Parts: C-alpha cells; structure tokens; sequence
C-alpha cells in the first residue's frame, strides 16, 4: 500500500551519469542499479542510490545478472557512513521495458518485502514524462482467468528539501521559469498543458486502433474503465447557459471599470506632469 | 537593487566607545561586552578622531 | 589552566573545571605520566 | 536481546538535542515571538501540525 | 615551471553530494573525499565525490581510513569508472571558509602524495538563499618568500570571482595558501532534466480554482483599492507649490500615487483574464 | 522655543545598584548638548523625600 | 478521597516572609495550578493568621498582610469565574475575620 | 442506448420495455439505485427519470468502431482550436 | 532581473530572525541597533521600512549573520500581555443585574456611551468623563457590574488587581504601571479596570521606614 | 561491529551538566554548566529509570 514515491533529485541525476559512464562502451541500452530509500509512511521517500553490474541478452530474454556480493558490500558501506538509509528497491531505463522484470523483482524482494521499482527516462525527456514507478502485486489475474504477474502502478512525484534547492537554484541561472507568473507565463501553461492533452489522447487513439482493428488480444478491464469517461463529460444546457453569463459578466466588471479606467487616469496623470515639467524647463532655458 | 542586496549580504560593524586614546595611527577601544583593543585606523579618516 | 576535582582508578576519566567555562570530563595527553596529576592542581589544557 | 539494545543505541546516537524556550506572544498565523531561557528573543514557526 | 591562474571544474553531481552531506551532519564538521582527474597543467576537473565515516577526532589525517579508502576505490573500478583522487573537503558550519591549523597539516599530507590535491571548504548553514559559500584552496610554499607568492601570470581573470574577502585574509591568506577559481562543468540533458522535472505541472495548467474563492478575492482587492483611490484623490487635488520637487522627495514612503496604485490593477487583471480565458477553453474543448 | 525635557521622576530607580543613579549624570549631559534647556520634574514627593 | 483529584494542603503560615511581593505571588500561583487541573480542592488551615480585619495603621508588617488578604479575597471571587474549584477554609479562632471574607 | 444526449427517460418507456405497470417503476428504479448500478434521480412533476450512470460493461468490438469515431472528433477539436490560440497570441507568448 | 531582485529582497526576511531593540539612527539607511544577546552593533538598514517607526525605540528584527535591520515589530506587542478576548470574557450579560437603575446608567455614561455616540459630546463640547470610582459595603454588585461592561464593550479590556504591581525588587512596581498605560495608549480606545486599590491608595504623610 | 561503532562515537572530552527533571513523553531537561538549558527527547547510553534529578 503505497500512496506515492518522492524522487529526491540526486538519484535520477546519479542514474544519468552512470548511463554516461558505460556510454563509452555502450551497447546495453539499459542500466540497472540499486535504489536506496527511507520508508516513512504510505508515502515513500528516495534520496540515494548506486549501481550494480548487470547484463541481458536479446535472445531468450531470461538470462540476467544482478550481482549479490557487490550488492552486499557496497550497501554495507553506505550503511556504515549513514545508518539512516536503507534499500527500498531498484531502477532501470529504456521505457520499452523488458519483460524480464518479473525475475529481477522477485529475486530482490528478499532484501525488501514491499520492493518497488522506478523507471527513469534518460533520452525521452521532452513532452510530459519525468519518471514512472511500478508496484508488485500478484493476483491470479481476475475471476475466471489464468495466473499472471501484473505489475501495478503507483503515482510519482519529484521532491524537494532544503540544501538541495540551494543546489538547484544555483545551477539554473538562465531562465529558471521565474516566480509567480505573468500573463505570458500562465498562457504558456495553458498551451503546453493542452499540447499534452491530445498527446495522451493520441496514445489512447492508437491503442483502440490496434486492439479494435484486430491485432493484439483485448483486455476487458481497460475497455469499460474507458467507457465511463465518455459518459461523464458535461454538456451544454440552459442551466449551464444562464449561469455562465451570470459569472463571466461578474468577472468582466472587475476588469472593465476598475482596471481599465484607473490605469488610464494614472497614465493621464503622467501626461500633465510631463508637459508641465517639459515646457517650464523650455521657457526657462534663457 | 543589486547595490542594496550585495551590501545587505555583509557581516555588520561593531561599535566601541573611545573617550580618549593614544596617537601614532593606533587607538585603544573597549567595545561593548569585552576588553580593550589596540586597533588600526582606516585610511579615509584621521588620527584626530578623539 | 584549570583545576582538578578528582580522578579514577586504572583509567583517568578526570573531572576538571575551567569554572569560567563549564566543568569537563577529559583525558591527559600522551606527553605526561598519570602520577603527578593529583587533585587540586594547575594543569595545561588543550583548546580543542 | 543484546542486538536489540545495540540497535536502540544506533537510533539513540543520531538525535540532535533541542533548545528550551517560552512563547511571549503570537504575531500572525505563522509568526510567533518566543524567548530562550538565557538568551535572546526570536521569530519562529511550526513544524506542520503542531 | 610554476602556478598560474588555474581553473577547477566540479560536476553537477558532485555539488549535490557536497551540501547534502554537509547539511546532514550540521553540528559535527563532516568529511569526505574528492575524486576526479588532473587533466593538464592549469585546469583540473572532478567528476565524483564520496563521503567518509566520522571519527571522534574530527577533520584530520586520522579520519582518513585507508581500509575504507582502497575498498571504496575497488568497487568503483568495475562499476562506473575508476579514476585518481584529486583532493578532499570538509564542512565549517560556524564560519565561511579558511583552512584551520589541523586543516593545514592534512593538506601537507596529500600535496606530498599527490600533485596539488585541491581542498574544498563548504559552509552549509550559511549557504541558504540563492548563493553557495563554497571555496577551494591550495597550500603555498615558504621557499618563495623572496619571490612572488601566488605566482600568477599572463591572464586578466584573476580580479574576477572574488576579491580576497576580509574574513578569509585574516587567516592564512595570502601567505600560507591561495584561492583558486571555480566554474561548473554544466551541460545539456542534465540542465533540462533538472529544470523540467523539478518545476512542472501538466493538468494543473487548465484547472479553475474555481469561483468561490476567486470571485471572493475579487472583493478582497477592490475594497482597499477604493480607499487608496481616495488617498490618490488627496495628493492630486492638493497640488501646491511647496517646491514640488522637494515635496515629492520628502514624502517617499512606498506609498499612494503610483506605487500603491496600479500594482493592484495588474493583479486584478492577471487573475481575472487567466480565469475567464481558461473557462472559455474548457467549454470549447470538452464538447 | 527651547529644548524641553520631561522627567516624571520615578523612572530613575530601575532595578539595579548603580543604573538608577548613572542616568542622572547621563541626563544633564544630554541637556548640556542642547545647551539652552529646561528640565521638568513631576511630583517630588518621591525621590527627594528625606 | 471520594472521587478525588489534585487536593491541596496549605498551612497558611509558611506563606509569609520578609519580602513584600511574595505572599501574593504564592496565592496567584496556587490558583493558577487549580485552573490547570480542573477538578480541584483547596484546603487552607488556620485562616486567622492571614484572614484578620483591616484597620487604620499597623505600619510595618500589617500592610503586607492586608494586601496578602485582598489578593486571596479577590482571586476566589475575582473577574475570572473560579470554575470547578472548591475551597475548604478551617480555623479554630474565628471571631475576627474580614466581613468581605 | 441513448448516449446521454437525452438521458431523461420517460416512465412509459420503462413500462413498455420492462412490461411492468406504472406504479412499480419507482420501486424498480429505487432498487437499482439501492444496489448501486446507477446514480440517477427521479422527478415526478413530469414523472421522468434522470440518469447519471456509472456501471459499464463489454462493448462488442463493432461498437469499438463507433467509440473510435467519437475519439477522433474529440481529437480534432482539441488540436484545431489549440492552433487558433497559439496563432492568435504568438506575439506575447514567447 | 527586476523580478529576481524583488524576490531576493523579499526572501531575506522570512527566516528565524533575532530580536533586538533600535537604539540610534546615524543617517539615511544605516543605524545603531542593540541586540537582546547583549553586544550592541552597527549595521545597515533596509529601504523597505518607513523610517517614522524608529523614534528612539522599537523592538526590531535582525538577520543572524548579516545582522542588518530586517523589520520593525508592531509596538508593545507583548510587554505585559493582557488582552481578555473570547474565553476569557464575561460569562454574564447586561440585564442580569437586578435593580441598579441609576447606577447602571451612570457607568454607561462614562464608559459605554462615548465610545459609540462620541458626536453627542462633540455637539455640546463636553470632554466626556475619564475615570470612575465605585464604593460600598461588600457584596453589592460591584465586580458583577464590571463584568457586564466587559460583555457589551467593543474595546480592549485589561483587568488589574491592586496588588500584583507591588513586588520584590526596587523600582519594579512602577515599571509595571508604565507597562499598563503604554499598552492601553498603544491600543484602541481601551478600558482599564483596577480592582481594589486601597492597597495603594492611602495618603501618606511621612514614612520613617 | 556495532560495539566498535559505538566505541568511536562515544569519545572524550565530555561536558558535565545536571539533570533538572525527567519526563517520558524517557525525556529529560538538562542545564549545562555553561548555564544553558537544553532538551533531549532521547536520553542515550544510560537507562531512564537508573537516573535521578
Ligand atoms: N443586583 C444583583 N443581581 C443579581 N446578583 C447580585 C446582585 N447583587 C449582588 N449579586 C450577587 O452577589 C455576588 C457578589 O457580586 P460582586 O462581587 O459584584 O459584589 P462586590 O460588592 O463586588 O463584592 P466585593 O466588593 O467584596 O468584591 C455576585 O456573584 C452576584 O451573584
Ligand atoms: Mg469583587
Ligand atoms: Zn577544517
């Protein structure tokens, strides 16, 4: 039972460099390491990590290597220098995840019972995706269905404590997405807030294209869980009509007479204060 | 605003009382909760400070 | 310099007052012998 | 049982120790005026849910 | 064959390891190592930092554990990258940055073993707001007492980055050690992933905060803006020749006529437009 | 049109040995600084009795 | 004993000494303790020591006692409602007590 | 059947389809509201039943096709009038 | 960069400030302040604070390290901390007293009425009365009437008993008298009820003690 | 290994003080001989029942 995980920004950061460490010999396109944590409540916390040697073969995709002995000693080091921290799970990248992750997880659940895994996305870093985290439960699958593993999802976020925002704010220094925004800042939030609306929708576009067209076997769970979405959107009516112009006008009145008039009179005050001070220095030059 | 914010980021000055102190570029200051100090002057002021 | 309240047996665990700063439970440094560190004596004390 | 006592001390070793003070008044919904037992006055806040 | 105005490159991953580990043990002057590569004569880079277990002595040569040294180095050889140590650091909470008398002895140990072995001093409790009090130093000989200490040469980037501060030149600056400049090996794909992932909001960009507190806040500003308009009436109908360039300067108070004016008009404008414009779009987008 | 000092004299007792007296010396030098001066006493049935 | 709470015992003769502003200070504290623990029973034996009666001149000692009395007299019926607190006064003398008491 | 365009169902349609009498449809719909397969409401000045419904089921792949066409009309309305906003306020967006 | 500057100026003050007291002002934007750590200082002051709140004296807010003036506290924000507001307040009402028909009206003229209908006094030019003495045999509704005024007043009410401001140290008592009347003058139209004052009221001719 | 770890962090010199009172919500209020009163929620390498003011 996990509410959400809290990503401290040293861990992802300490994944990207380790991807860049092996990148000079880079032929693996995945990096697996150990995720240290600090379990507090139903909300989880992560603030440290390290890596571990791992390999994987494209053929048969089930021959894989977590190193236990390397995981024993180096965690024994980080325990010795800081006894606050313990393991909570592991990480990898390459968002098209290999199906071997059942075997990786079920091994190292003997280190943490409620083990958890976080996928970072080093190269896809563009539209709307910070990270992603899964949780491991196993039902059979459903009522009259065979057995399965079925990774489940817990929502994620990026956390912030003091003396890392100090490291953050000193490192941005360029545009920073400055504090509480202007008119231009809010409109861009509406732009790329909406540019991801169809982006999530173009993904759910392609799913019920390729499942309803007739390629891959249908889930049943996702279908009716999509159905109630379409029977929940609001429509226009007379009660929506007279109400909207009741309070659009009420928002409008504050703009119209109180903001446009008074800003004009202030600029009109700057007329007379300029023109008096202009010509009284003009007529008194000589 | 930059000139203010830099001079804000500065450890403030002490205050010490001198009714009289000796000459030759060094004076004798007891400050507030402490003893006496033989200090040096800055070069924008005089030895005629007494 | 300080004073010594008392001592212990087989191991120093000496009790010493600056008395203007606090009273401390300290050790002797390696340059001395534990004989002449008797009670009520002026001793040389490290700053750190 | 002996390992239980050792792990209690590993918990016990990491505490910080605190400062005793008393509240003089409340200024705003987050600004307080407290005073230490032997020292100065301050302006403080709460943790989350105090 | 002597020193110059050099340059120290620290990685972004180093700096977060520095001032988190310093903030962790805020009373007790934490200690760690500095792991990089001497790239040429007068630039140096460091890519990685790991900490040290803390002894009862504190920051000295004895807190350097040689068996923790070689074992930590060994398990970084096969994972990540092996490289040479290039220095060390410690934390000075109660004051900004200067090498103490025990700091100067452990610097002698490393500069005898290594090439230059740059030290780093970090104050975590002073480094709070938007600036970091971090500085790096290097021990200078006494053999050049008849010659120029800080042997610098043909460059004009010495007068930048700091004048030697008064709280640091009261200690062994500039006759025991010298300062050295710091800039950051800062790159794309780490800059953008720290920008876009720490401050982001996707579905929040078209929410409403709807109207029970929004239209309430439309009352919350207008009311004192009425009274401040009556105060704006007062100064303008006053308009007396009381030497009016002196009359304007002897009553600066961050007050009525323009300062406490249209600032409110801006906030009333930005709040209501972004509210009503997002309201019309949700009618457009959702059916 | 002169420097005018109001002292309701009961405010020179404060709590301490010393301090209640030394400000009287520190009063008249503050009146000597603004050298034309008038100092006023309220209710000498207090300090000044017998 | 019957449905007890923080019962107090005051001998009412240890609460006088040399310095003038202390006998009122004890009485203020003992009532603040009673407002702290809401069921409470005050017991003060031998009220006649500090109960007394007010009169013209007793110059040295008696003015302290009357000011001690008026603090007691008007913090059990003060501006604050003494709530959930009961007081048992016991003295063997009383012929002369304050009629306000 | 009707996709909430006019989900205000008349009572006679229940009395026709379920072939139950008029007086039993209220106990019939309060039952299904009690079980929790629907979250509508009942008016009786018109005797019409309002329907806000949350119990979904299988929708038989030929009706995934009509579900696709709803999603595409929904798709192009998002994209088109996003472009109208970006082109209108391009000079102050930056 | 102008918005970066106003932010960094803004977030220098939301911090655990230390509190000292303002002592003297040299000139524009620099002054002398003494801390409540002892050890009087000399620091720069801001450009935010209107300088008419630094008269000779104010409790002020100070940064830890840079030690500069940061903010001016509200006047006498503590002193003796005596504001009877909303538990504790009266547990009584005005009509609860039976039969003091002349006397409820007479207190009402001096206390309740000039707070509301102040213009009636200005219409005649009276200078409405300032103090009131109540006296009688004990148990005749004196403290009860004072509770009823504290119900239906809209003023800052301060209760005093006439014994806690004579106390241990020398000169300590009259400083508490100073603490009350500064606190009332700093506050709104206010009411000070000093309960029985014949402790400190008897006229002395001379004391050989 | 834990006893070796406690050995290093339990190190002379010591401040002396006097326990003023003891609480549990195990808790202690301590005035040092620097004339400074501190609080600690966790006591340390003794037992609370073995202590006295
Ligand atoms: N007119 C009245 N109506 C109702 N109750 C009254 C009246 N007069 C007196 N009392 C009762 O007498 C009690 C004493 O009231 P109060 O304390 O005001 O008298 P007092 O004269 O102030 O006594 P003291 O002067 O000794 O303080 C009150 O609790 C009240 O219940
Ligand atoms: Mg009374
Ligand atoms: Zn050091």
């Amino acid at each position: 039972a996990v509410q959400k995980v809290v990503v401290h920004p040293l861990v992802l950061l300490s994944v990207v460099d380790h991807f860049n460490r092996i990148g000079k010999v880079g032929n693996q396109k995945r990096v697996v390491g150990v995720l240290l944590g600090s379990w507090q409540k139903k909300v989880l916390d992560v603030s440290n990590s390290f890596a571990v040697p791992f390999d994987e073969d494209d053929k048969d995709d089930s021959v894989w290597f977590l190193d236990h002995d390397y995981l024993e000693n180096m965690y024994g080091m980080f325990k010795k220098v800081n006894a606050r921290e313990r393991i909570v799970g592991w990480y990898h990248t390459g968002p098209k995840l290999h199906k071997n992750d059942i075997a990786i997880n079920e091994l190292m659940k003997r280190y943490c019972p409620n083990s958890v895994l976080v996928i970072i996305d080093v190269k896809p870093k563009d539209l709307g995706l910070p990270t992603e985290a899964y949780i491991s439960v196993e039902e059979v699958h459903d009522d009259g269905t065979p057995t399965s593993k079925t990774f489940e999802h817990v929502t994620s976020e990026i956390g912030a404590e003091e003396a890392e925002e100090v490291g953050v704010e000193h490192l941005l220094r360029d545009i920073k997405d400055t504090t509480v925004g202007t008119l231009s800042q809010r409109i861009t939030n509406q732009v790329h807030g909406l540019k991801g609306l169809n982006s999530k929708l173009l993904d759910i576009r392609s799913y019920l294209e390729k499942v309803a067209t007739g390629k891959l076997p249908i889930n049943h769970q996702i279908i009716y869980q999509l159905q109630d979405v379409f029977n929940l959107l609001p429509d226009v009516s007379l009660q929506e009509f007279v109400k909207a112009f009741y309070l659009k006008t009420n928002d409008q009145m504050v703009v119209v007479y109180l903001a446009s008039l008074i800003r004009s009179v202030v600029a009109l005050h700057n007329l007379i204060n300029n023109k008096i001070a202009n010509r009284d220095a003009e007529k008194k030059e000589g | 605003l930059r000139e203010e914010l830099q001079l804000l980021q500065e450890q403030g000055s002490y205050v010490g009382e001198v009714v009289r102190a000796m000459d030759k570029k060094k004076v004798l200051v007891k400050v507030h909760p402490e003893g006496k100090f033989v200090v040096d002057v800055d070069k924008n002021i005089d030895i005629n400070d007494v | 310099c300080t004073k010594i309240i008392n001592a212990d047996s087989e191991d120093p665990k000496y009790i010493i007052n600056v008395k203007q700063f606090a009273k401390f439970v300290v050790d002797l440094s390696d340059q001395v012998a534990p004989t002449d560190i008797e009670e009520g004596m002026r001793v040389g004390v490290d700053r750190n | 049982k002996q390992y239980e006592k050792s792990e209690n001390d590993l918990k016990a070793l990491q505490s910080v120790g605190q400062i005793v003070g008393e509240v003089l008044k409340q200024l705003t919904e987050e600004k307080f005026i407290v005073k230490a037992t032997n020292g100065p006055r301050y302006v403080v806040g709460c943790r989350r849910q105090l | 064959a002597v020193d110059t105005a050099e340059q120290v490159y620290i990685s972004s991953l180093a700096l977060l390891k520095m001032l988190k580990h310093g903030r962790a043990g805020v009373p007790m002057e934490v200690m760690g190592l500095m792991l990089g590569e001497f790239v040429d004569d007068y630039t140096v880079r460091v890519i990685d930092v790991f900490a040290m277990p803390q002894s009862g002595t504190g920051v000295s040569v004895e807190a350097v554990d040689p068996v923790f040294q070689a074992k930590m180095l060994d398990m970084l050889k096969q994972t990540g990258r092996p490289e040479m140590v290039v220095g060390w650091y410690h934390s000075h909470p109660g004051f900004g940055c200067w090498l103490s008398g025990v700091d100067i002895n452990t610097q002698q140990s490393f500069e005898a073993l290594s090439e230059r072995a740059v030290a780093v001093v970090v104050d975590p409790i002073q480094s709070v707001k938007g600036k970091v009090v971090i500085d790096a130093f290097r021990l200078i000989n006494a053999n050049m007492m008849v010659l120029g200490h800080e042997p610098r040469q043909t460059t004009s980037n010495l007068g930048h980055l700091n004048k030697p501060s008064i709280q640091a030149l009261i200690h062994g600056l500039n006759r025991h050690y010298y300062s050295i400049t710091i800039n950051y090996r800062k790159n794309e794909l780490e800059q953008k992933m720290l920008l876009n992932l720490h401050k982001k909001s996707w579905m929040e960009g078209l929410t409403l905060q709807d109207y029970s507190e929004h239209c309430k806040h439309n009352e919350s500003v207008v009311k004192e803006m009425l009274e401040l308009a009556k105060n704006y009436n007062k100064a303008v109908e006053e308009e007396d020749k009381m030497t009016p360039e002196q009359l304007a300067i002897k009553n600066v108070g961050k007050q009525d006529p323009k300062r406490h004016l249209e600032e409110h008009v801006d906030v009333l404008m930005t709040s209501n437009i972004v509210q009503c414009l997002a309201a019309m779009l949700d009618t457009v987008v959702f059916k | 049109d002169c420097t005018f000092i109001r002292v309701s004299g009961s405010e020179l007792v404060q709590k301490f040995i010393g301090e209640g007296a030394r400000m009287v010396r520190e009063l008249f030098v503050m009146a000597r600084e603004h050298a034309p001066s008038i100092i006023f006493m309220d209710e000498i049935d207090s300090i000044g009795s017998s | 004993s019957q449905l007890d709470c923080n019962f107090l015992k005051v001998v009412s003769s240890s609460i006088v000494d040399k310095y003038i502003g202390e006998s009122a200070r004890l009485i203020r504290e003992m009532f603040n303790y009673a407002r702290d623990h809401q069921p409470c029973i005050i017991f003060m034996d031998e009220i006649d020591a500090i109960g007394g009666r007010r009169f013209s001149e007793g110059t040295s000692a008696d003015r302290e006692i009357q000011r001690t009395l008026m603090e007691l007299l008007n913090q059990m019926d003060g501006f604050d409602t003494l709530h959930r607190v009961k007081m048992i006064m016991a003295t063997n003398r009383p012929d002369t007590l304050d009629p306000a008491l | 059947t009707r996709p909430a365009n006019h989900r205000q169902l008349t009572f006679e349609e229940i009395a026709k389809s379920a072939k139950i009498t008029v007086n039993e449809v209220e106990l019939l719909v309060m039952k299904a509201l009690s079980v929790g397969l629907v979250k509508g409401s009942i008016d009786e000045v018109d005797k019409r039943v309002h329907m806000t419904w949350v119990q979904p089921r299988v929708l038989d792949l030929q009706q995934i096709k009509g579900m696709k066409d709803r999603l595409e009309f929904w798709c192009t309305d998002v994209k088109s009038m996003e472009m109208l906003v970006e082109h209108q306020a391009h000079d102050i967006l930056t | 960069e102008f918005l970066h500057a106003q932010e960094e100026v803004k977030r220098i003050q939301s911090i655990p400030l230390v509190i000292g007291q303002f002592l003297e002002a040299v000139d524009q934007n620099t002054a002398i302040v003494g801390s409540t750590t002892g050890s009087n200082y000399y620091v720069r002051i801001l450009s935010t604070i209107d300088r008419e709140l630094l008269k000779p004296n104010a409790s002020v807010a100070l940064h830890k390290h840079s030690n500069a003036l940061v903010d001016v506290l509200p006047p006498e924000a503590d002193s003796s901390i005596m504001m009877l507001t909303s538990d504790q307040k009266p547990d009584v009402m005005y009509a609860d007293i039976g039969g003091m028909d002349i006397q409820k009206q007479e207190v009402r003229e001096a206390v309740e009425l000039p707070l509301t209908h102040f213009e009636l006094y200005k219409q005649i030019g009276i200078d409405p009365p300032r103090g009131v003495l109540m006296y009688g045999p004990p148990g005749c509704g004196k403290t009860m009437l004072a509770k009823a005024v504290a119900h239906h007043t809209t003023a800052a009410f301060i209760r005093v008993v006439g014994s806690e401001f004579v106390q241990k140290y020398l000169g300590e008592g009259p400083r508490m008298v100073r603490d009350v009347f500064r606190l009332a003058k700093e506050n709104a139209p206010a009411i000070i009820f000093i309960d029985e004052i014949d402790a400190i009221a008897t006229k002395r001719f001379d004391a050989q003690t | 290994e834990n006893s070796e770890k406690i050995k290093v962090n339990k190190t002379l010199p010591y401040l002396v003080s006097n326990v003023i009172e003891l609480l549990d919500v195990k808790c202690a209020v301590i005035k040092t001989s620097t004339r400074q009163t501190y609080f600690l929620p966790v006591i340390g390498l003794v037992d609370a029942e073995k202590l006295k003011p």
